[PDB]
């Protein structure tokens, strides 16, 4: 955990820096929400990995992290709320908390990035049942998404596959973000993986595939902008807006 | 389980994988690995983090930059 | 895909069984069952598109399915009508029994029958369709293949040009860009420099001025892997080699270009330079919103429009309203395309003649036109993508346009100033000169002086309060008035007066009238002495923050609209947030056609629109509006003068006017430093200390003192009771002198009442019998105080409290003592048309002597006690 | 529930020398006719032409008002 | 001390006043009320509306008949004087309190747009029942506050009654403390089992008037010392606390055995239906419950056709006039008569009448319903009925004529698929694949070989198994299908 001073301080920073971005989305969301009757409940992963202990992705994560914060914040026709990882879980705000920028400060102070896993498959059941909790008590009727958070540091994708198919059946989303490096020419398109092959007993026969062919989810935006995921986002709304 | 861990290649000349994403592995079966993309399927000597210079649990710190030649 | 076609024979085999495909539109899958329908040897495919209906649209594809009928079709269920949803279900009952009783048809289950469904997935969406998973369970589930090839494999039955933009078009991503390319690559290979290159400035004019953006760029990159002197009134040498590529376009195919773009900068001079450049065109203004869809072509005999002449020959069209214009009938006309030149008729019903060197051409509306929005996508693959090139880093362009007027002279006095103030902070300023020309051009009431840019320094000046409110616009003002030499509410001596006038500079066609400034503080004032001082002159205010359709236009039956053909003007205020809904139907009303529509009404003999702003949120739509000025708020000297004039007949008592009217003045300033709330528009005025000086002229109050007792309704008992209520007359005492007094009086009599200050009079001969019986209370005397104050001055009231300690109770006390009768009405669901308007009734017998009645009862009670 | 686009009709029988609309049966008040209004502030916010303009007057609850005679002649 | 809150309300009434009657669902609310009309008299006069939005919002004050004037109920209510009760009025319109504002107005007042006021005569009285935005309606209204207690009124309720218990006061409260605890995670799978309709002590009342019966299927006795009774009237006595839902089968763990002991288990799974709609029928009115699909209702529909009296069925989602004269209501001959009578998809076009008609065949009076003509107390052998598989596998593939020794794993591919296909498809296509379309799927699979040639069914089902699953596959998953067309081999 990091001193609660100098995360107050770099979140007031990333709430300047973003602070046109996030005032001309939200304005153009009020042009649009208005036509209640149902509602959104809304949560973000927070990674705390080697991931973001590399490509300094950090910067430009914080500050969307803080935008979409400081957006969400001023909508107010549903619930938001916060929570962390690294192979750990941690919430930080519920829907019904109402925010503070020392609440963001906070978020930021419990980051170290020092991992060596992630238990994104323990994130996606943890995050399913507080959205099973928070559909509980709200009635009765309304969506909920978690946002997934990191460059992708997975052990498997075939649990993840049916984790996916039984929260579809919830009627929540789970949206990737293919965080990617921007001080690197790292990227997920040259991002290679092995194959295994027992069947022609593995070594002579490693086949050379992608990390994107074996990927579990189906809605997901490569990155290297902090605005891409804040406009895409928009669009989601937008087509909630025009259903409800 | 055991973690997957991400492997990047460059030869003692700067050689170039980008880099790839396998399963937990030793410091012996990437010979293979080596020559199919070499595509000449030759013994290497090897070394990385430079730590205190590494050639399974010597494999075990995390991102790696593989050094390697043949000897 | 013929893997599909043969499934589909199989499919084909069991009949009364309901199917249904999903996957991608238009990518072969109709075509399918087309190819299928003669190689079956059955009938010929129907088809009805169903987004909405009206169950004689649809009886009839059931109509038709009697009979040894085809079978019945439907083209897309995603976005399905939710009207016509359950006696469809009816249909996936195969042992259904169909008597319909509009025209008492029975009907069975027909042999020759087979519910064809077609339908698209959602996308990006958390589930889309209008389909219930229910309604899906009585449905052969299926999905359409998709080859990559398929692009290669079109343009090798036939060479063309739209064979690369078959699917080309739609990407608008990376990846199918990429992959897209590498088709064309493949096509490449097929039977180059010739389609390379014109594949190439297709590519170009795709983004010539959508956007600056690079993804020709790297298009053009990844094709290099892979690899006139026309005559018009204007040259355009920016449109050059743009006619050079709609000439090819209209040359090498019959590929329709579809512009979409910025008027007046390209989309008007192109069809004036291709019709003097070459003929055999109908070059027609044809709009489509409220258009009937065959008079369109023309129908009855069979009358023709003007699409059937460019059907019948042509080299060029002009539609337009075709983003604001119904999908269903330009899907109609999806066959004047590369297909046959021909569509669908009834009763002439004649083919008609083809060339491929015809080229339909329509536009889309300029980039502020909320119509321009709701694009149809199925209209942008099936055509040619170009942009109107705009204007920037260019200052030449705008003096075509002003030197074609008779005086040569805006060429010379436009630029300069418009540098200037690009200087002080411009294709908006060109819209602005463009304006500019039209006012002028208009003017021809003076000789014809050089005055014109004397006037166009207000529309451009003056109106920069708009995008940046600053202390220091008034000299940035006075140095444009600088340039300008160098080119070439009361009568009130304050600028108040000088806004007057200033307005009225404005009042050349004046569409609307925008503003800016504290709303109401002259700005409303400055409107009723319009109306004072030109007689015939009606006006009505009307608010806009939350608010229908059916608040301003009825049933027909409104405010807004039987003030509307009526008069010449109405007044607006708080328009700062309108409903965008009705803001649709304010831009549809009156621009200069009078008649509205969304249901329509024809209005405008003649009739004027005012308007205001509340310093956000606001659309283009808003800055769309033809006109726009900032007002001149009042200065403190001001109020005080009007005042002055006003009232001092009797003890102007100006530097006590003086300390009154600053108490409510700097009390805003107090209150937008948080000096507490209790509501919304919790601001101050001169109203206020305008009835501080009617209640000190107050005739009799029997009492020679009324200075400082006044503020305990107009500082004092506005605000809430509580501890900073004290702080207000902390503020006021540090302003004025202290006094307090006597807290209470009440005693009454049978002639008269006396409440502290004020008396009042008390009918004999009646009061109203008031149960739950009532007596005074010695707190609160001092609001009934106020409330006989109100009704001796006749003002209207509205009390606030936290539904205890008596609101109606107090009215209802002192309507006892001295009261007519009282008539309370609960608000609680009644809209405009409930609070005035009663209802119908279908009789109205016993209701109406209900009033005979009652007049009978009041009149003889006091005909018999006098 | 009163929807302030309502009382924009009484726009024309209010502080100005009014006339109200209703062919021709257009009606102005009688010269003993007052208005009178109420609302509780949790719902509040009447509109700017009727707090600037008309009058408004609080009222706080009754037993925090109250002196102990007007608590006696009260069941209390 | 219920009678505390007894005493209370006739304070209350002393001074002919309204009042505001609220509680926890399901208290017996309509209970002390149906209980004070005996009282003071007025149960064969009284005005009662469980809530009209969808069948009412005007017609209870009334309107006119083109040529005639047709007076509402409440303004007979109010004008010739007596009770008026409201029920749940917060579910109410807006609508609706605007004039019962008018209610608590002075007078008491009722006015029209007739011309009229109408003014409360002698016998008026307004009464509310409840489980917002009219503070008035709050301020005048005497908030009373109904709660009936744990642990010592339910063995007090029955013991003086029907008394008959040694080992009911250990295993009521046991029921009940656990159906409201599980009450609370059956709603955290909301799925299909859902909201639950809550559960009332009224409906162990049910299961008094359920021990009843299984003293018929017994003498009686102090104490039936009989296990299989006592584990029978195990799980059918927690079985009448619950109705059709989901069917997840959490419950059915703990339902059997959930005092000490017990265990699970043309009609095979309809017997179990056919059984329980005749205790249903056996315990005849004030209850009937059914929120099953009429579709596989309509066994039950043919079966009590054909017991020992008939019945029928009206739709009540378009608009009903046979319900009433117009020539007389044709239903108003199936209540004079014996026979029953479904409601096909009730949607509240009109079931004001229905209401009364509820509770009629019970001891004390109850007339149904009047007209203006043939008004009737009710008929002494009348039911309604109400309307909105795992024993079938073997009927299912009974579907086929037969004449060959069929493989039974022909629905065991129905199941192994339907298993899958809530797990793993890869997010088909965008959204569930389905859980419940497939078993209808599997029959109609069946009737794809009909209207077929003459040839065989071991080709068609490795054909038609591809034709089954075919988007089912997506073309991600399509080797476990190819293991789905083995199975047929």
């Amino acid at each position: 955990e990091r001193s609660l001073e100098e995360s107050r301080e770099l979140w007031h920073k990333s709430e300047i820096s973003t602070a046109d971005l996030v005032s001309r989305l939200g304005e153009q969301l009020r042009l649009i929400l208005e036509p209640s009757k149902r509602q959104y409940q809304i949560m973000i992963a927070l990674d705390d990995s080697k991931s973001m202990s590399e490509s300094k992705c950090v910067k430009l994560a914080f500050d969307s992290l803080c935008l979409v914060s400081k957006t969400l914040t001023q909508l107010e026709a549903g619930g938001l709320s916060i929570v962390k990882f690294g192979e750990n879980i941690k919430e930080v705000h519920s829907f019904d908390q109402q925010f503070s920028n020392e609440s963001g400060a906070r978020a930021f102070q419990w980051f170290g990035f020092q991992e060596t896993k992630t238990d994104v498959k323990k994130l996606v059941a943890e995050s399913t049942k507080i959205f099973e909790r928070a559909r509980a008590m709200v009635h009765n009727d309304q969506w909920q998404l978690e946002i997934v958070i990191s460059d992708g540091i997975c052990e498997d994708h075939e649990t993840i596959q049916k984790l996916v198919r039984r929260a579809r059946e919830n009627k929540i989303m789970l949206v990737f973000v293919i965080i990617d490096g921007i001080t690197s020419n790292e990227s997920i398109l040259d991002m290679s993986q092995v194959n295994y092959i027992p069947d022609q007993y593995g070594n002579p026969q490693l086949k050379i595939t992608k990390y994107l062919d074996t990927f579990p989810f189906e809605f997901y935006v490569v990155v290297h902008d902090i605005s891409e995921l804040p406009e895409m986002l928009s669009l989601i709304l937008r087509q909630y807006f025009t259903d409800l | 389980d055991l973690p997957n861990v991400s492997i990047k290649f460059q030869a003692l000349d700067t050689g170039d994988n980008a880099l790839r994403v396998p399963g937990a592995i030793s410091e012996k079966q990437l010979e293979e690995l080596l020559n199919q993309l070499n595509g000449t399927s030759v013994p290497y000597t090897f070394s990385c983090t430079i730590k205190a210079s590494d050639p399974y649990s010597s494999l075990i710190k995390p991102q790696i930059t593989l050094l390697y030649t043949p000897r | 895909v013929e893997k599909n076609m043969m499934n589909l024979v199989r499919a084909t085999s069991g009949k009364r069984f309901p199917v249904l495909i999903q996957g991608p539109t238009s990518s072969g899958k109709t075509s399918m069952i087309k190819y299928l329908a003669d190689i079956t040897g059955h009938k010929f495919v129907r088809i009805n598109n169903h987004e909405h209906t009206d169950l004689q649209e649809y009886l009839g594809v059931l109509v038709e399915a009697l009979r040894k009928g085809y079978w019945i079709v439907l083209d897309e269920l995603n976005l399905a009508p939710t009207d016509v949803l359950e006696a469809l279900n009816r249909l996936l009952d195969d042992n259904r029994e169909l008597f319909i009783p509009e025209t008492q048809e029975v009907v069975h289950p027909h042999p020759d029958f087979l519910l064809f469904a077609t339908q698209n997935p959602p996308g990006i969406y958390g589930g889309r369709k209008i389909l219930s998973r229910a309604f899906r369970n009585r449905f052969l589930e299926l999905h359409f293949d998709d080859i990559p090839q398929d692009e290669l494999e079109i343009i090798l039955r036939e060479r063309c040009q739209i064979a690369p933009s078959y699917a080309k078009k739609i990407v608008e991503r990376l990846f199918e860009q990429k992959n897209s390319f590498a088709t064309l690559r493949d096509l490449f290979r097929w039977a180059v420099g010739y389609e390379q290159l014109a594949a190439s400035g297709y590519m170009l004019l795709a983004e010539r001025c959508r956007t600056p953006q690079e993804k020709v760029t790297v298009k053009k990159t990844l094709e290099k892997v892979m690899k006139l002197e026309a005559i018009g009134s204007v040259t355009w040498t920016k449109g050059m080699r743009r006619l050079s590529v709609l000439v090819s376009s209209c040359l090498k195919n019959k590929e329709p270009v579809l512009l979409v773009g910025e008027t007046g900068c390209g989309k008007t001079t192109i069809c004036q330079l291709l019709a003097q450049f070459m003929g055999r065109e109908l070059i027609t203004l044809n709009a489509h919103q409220n258009t009937e869809t065959g008079d369109i072509l023309g129908a009855q005999e069979w009358s023709d429009g003007p699409l059937i002449q460019a059907m019948r020959t042509g080299n060029f069209f002009l539609l337009d309203e075709i983003s604001l214009a119904d999908d269903s009938v330009l899907e109609r006309l999806n066959s004047v395309l590369e297909p046959e030149r021909s569509l669908l008729l009834a009763e002439s019903d004649s083919l008609v003649t083809a060339s491929e060197n015809f080229q339909f051409f329509a536009t889309m509306n300029p980039g502020g036109d909320y119509g321009k929005k709701e694009l149809s996508p199925a209209l942008r693959n099936r055509f040619t993508e170009i942009w109107v090139p705009s204007m920037e880093d260019f200052n030449d362009v705008n003096m075509i346009v002003s030197s074609r007027l008779l005086e040569d002279l805006k060429d010379l006095a436009n630029p300069i100033v418009k540098f200037s103030e690009w200087f002080g902070k411009n294709a908006t300023s060109g819209v602005i000169s463009l304006r500019d020309i039209l006012a002028w051009v208009e003017f021809i009431n003076k000789v014809f002086p050089k005055i014109q840019n004397k006037s166009t320094a207000l529309i451009q000046g003056a109106s920069m309060v708009f995008i940046d409110a600053l202390g220091t616009n008034n000299t940035a003002y006075l140095a444009e008035n600088e340039n300008d030499l160098k080119s070439l509410f009361n009568l009130t001596a304050p600028t108040t007066a000088s806004n007057l006038v200033r307005v009225v500079r404005a009042m050349q066609v004046h569409k609307p009238i925008l503003l800016e400034g504290s709303p109401g503080v002259g700005k409303t004032s400055l409107i009723t002495a319009l109306a004072n001082i030109t007689g015939n002159k009606l006006t009505r205010i009307n608010l806009s923050e939350q608010t229908d359709l059916v608040d301003l236009f009825g049933a027909h039956d409104a405010p807004f609209l039987r003030a509307m053909k009526k008069g010449e003007w109405v007044l607006l205020d708080e328009m700062n947030l309108a409903s965008q809904s009705v803001l649709e139907g304010l831009n549809a009303c009156l621009d200069h056609r009078g008649e509205a529509y969304i249901i329509s009404f024809s209005c405008h003999p003649n009739f004027l629109v005012f308007a205001a702003q509340n310093p956000k949120g606001l659309p283009k739509s808003f800055v769309n509006r033809f006109s726009v000025v900032f007002i001149d708020m009042l200065t403190s000297d001001d109020l005080l003068l009007i005042a002055k004039h006003l009232y001092p007949s009797i003890e102007p008592d100006i530097i006590a006017k003086m300390i009154k009217l600053m108490s409510t003045l700097e009390d805003q300033v107090c209150k937008r430093k948080l000096w507490g709330n209790s509501g919304s528009p919790w601001e101050f005025n001169l109203r206020d200390t305008l009835r501080w000086l009617k209640l000190l002229n107050q005739y009799s109050i029997c009492e020679d003192v009324d200075v400082f007792d006044f503020v305990d309704i107009i500082v004092k008992q506005r605000f809430r009771t509580i501890s900073d209520k004290n702080k207000a007359q902390l503020l006021i005492e540090d302003i004025f002198g202290k006094f307090s007094t006597k807290e209470n009086f009440f005693k009454l009599t049978e002639d008269y009442v006396q409440i502290n200050n004020e008396v009042a009079l008390r009918n004999p001969h009646y009061r109203y019998p008031i149960t739950q019986n009532l007596f005074p209370l010695e707190c609160n005397v001092a609001v009934y105080e106020s409330v006989l104050k109100a009704i001796n001055n006749n003002w209207p009231l509205v009390l606030v409290g936290p539904s205890n300690s008596g609101k109606t109770e107090t009215i209802r006390f002192l309507a006892s003592i001295l009261g007519p009768r009282v008539d309370v009405f609960s608000m609680n669901s009644d809209i405009d048309s409930m609070d005035i308007l009663g209802g119908y009734e279908q009789v109205d017998l016993t209701r109406q002597i209900s009033y005979i009645t009652e007049e009978l009862t009041n009149i003889v009670r006091e005909i018999i006690s006098m | 529930l009163c929807s302030p686009s309502v009382l924009d009709r009484l726009n024309s029988l209010l502080e100005i020398d009014g006339s109200l609309l209703i062919q021709p049966r257009v009606l102005k008040p009688h010269p003993n006719f007052r208005l009178f209004l109420t609302m509780d502030p949790k719902y509040g916010e009447l509109s700017r032409a009727m707090r600037n303009r008309g009058v408004e007057i609080y009222i706080d609850e009754l037993h925090s008002r109250s002196t102990a005679f007007d608590r006696l002649t009260l069941g209390f | 001390k219920t009678v505390s809150s007894l005493r209370q309300l006739g304070r209350k009434i002393q001074n002919s006043t309204p009042i505001m009657l609220i509680g926890k669902a399901g208290s017996g609310k309509t209970f002390l009320i149906n209980e004070l009309s005996k009282y003071m008299g007025c149960h064969d006069s009284i005005v009662k509306i469980h809530l009209g939005e969808q069948t009412d919002a005007k017609l209870l004050i009334g309107t006119y008949t083109s040529f005639e004037w047709r007076a509402g109920v409440l303004a007979t209510a109010v004008k010739e004087g007596r009770w008026v009760l409201i029920e749940d009025i917060d579910k109410a319109p807006t609508d609706v309190l605007s004039i019962l504002l008018s209610l608590l107005e002075k007078r008491e007042l009722t006015i029209p747009s007739r011309g009229e006021t109408v003014k409360a005569a002698n016998g008026f009285q307004l009464i509310s029942t409840v489980r917002n935005l009219n503070m008035i309606g709050m301020r005048i209204w005497n908030v009373i506050e109904l709660e009936e207690p744990s642990e010592e009124d339910l063995t007090h309720i029955l013991a003086q009654k029907f008394p008959i218990l040694t080992n009911l006061i250990p295993k009521l409260i046991d029921s009940y403390k656990n159906v409201k605890s599980i009450y609370m995670n059956t709603k955290f799978i909301s799925l299909n089992k859902g909201a639950h309709t809550r559960v009332v002590s009224v409906r162990d009342l049910i299961k008094l008037c359920e021990r009843l019966d299984i003293l018929f299927k017994n003498n009686g006795i102090n104490k039936p010392d009989q296990l299989i009774q006592s584990s029978v009237y195990d799980s059918i006595f927690s079985e009448a606390a619950d109705c059709f839902a989901g069917a997840i089968g959490e419950f059915k763990a703990l339902e059997p055995i959930i005092q000490a002991i017990g265990e699970s288990l043309f009609t095979n799974h309809s017997l179990r239906l056919m059984e329980q709609i005749s205790v249903c029928i056996q315990m005849t009115e004030p209850v009937l419950l059914v929120g099953e699909t009429g579709t596989g209702k309509t066994t039950v529909v043919q079966q009590l056709a054909k017991m020992l009296a008939k019945k029928l069925t009206v739709i009540n989602v378009s608009q009903q006039t046979e319900t009433g004269d117009l020539v007389e209501g044709s239903l108003v001959k199936t209540i004079r008569a014996g026979e029953w009578l479904l409601l096909d998809e009730v949607n509240l076009a009109t079931a004001d009448t229905l209401e009364s008609i509820s509770d009629l065949l019970t001891e004390p009076d109850s007339r149904s319903i009047l007209l203006s003509a043939e008004p009737i107390k009710a008929h002494p052998d009348f039911r309604i009925f109400a309307c909105m598989d795992i024993t079938d596998l073997l009927s299912i593939i009974d579907k086929y004529i037969g004449k060959y020794s069929v493989s039974d794993e022909w629905v065991g591919n129905d199941i192994a698929e339907l298993y899958l296909e809530a797990k793993k498809l890869s997010d088909n296509n965008t959204i569930v694949d389905g859980s419940n379309q497939k078993p209808h799927f599997s029959i109609r699979t069946l009737t794809r070989t009909l209207l077929y040639v003459t040839d065989i069914i071991h080709i068609y089902g490795l054909r038609r198994s591809l034709y089954d699953g075919f988007c089912m596959s997506f073309l991600t998953l399509l080797d476990q299908k190819s293991e789905a067309i083995l199975k047929p081999v």
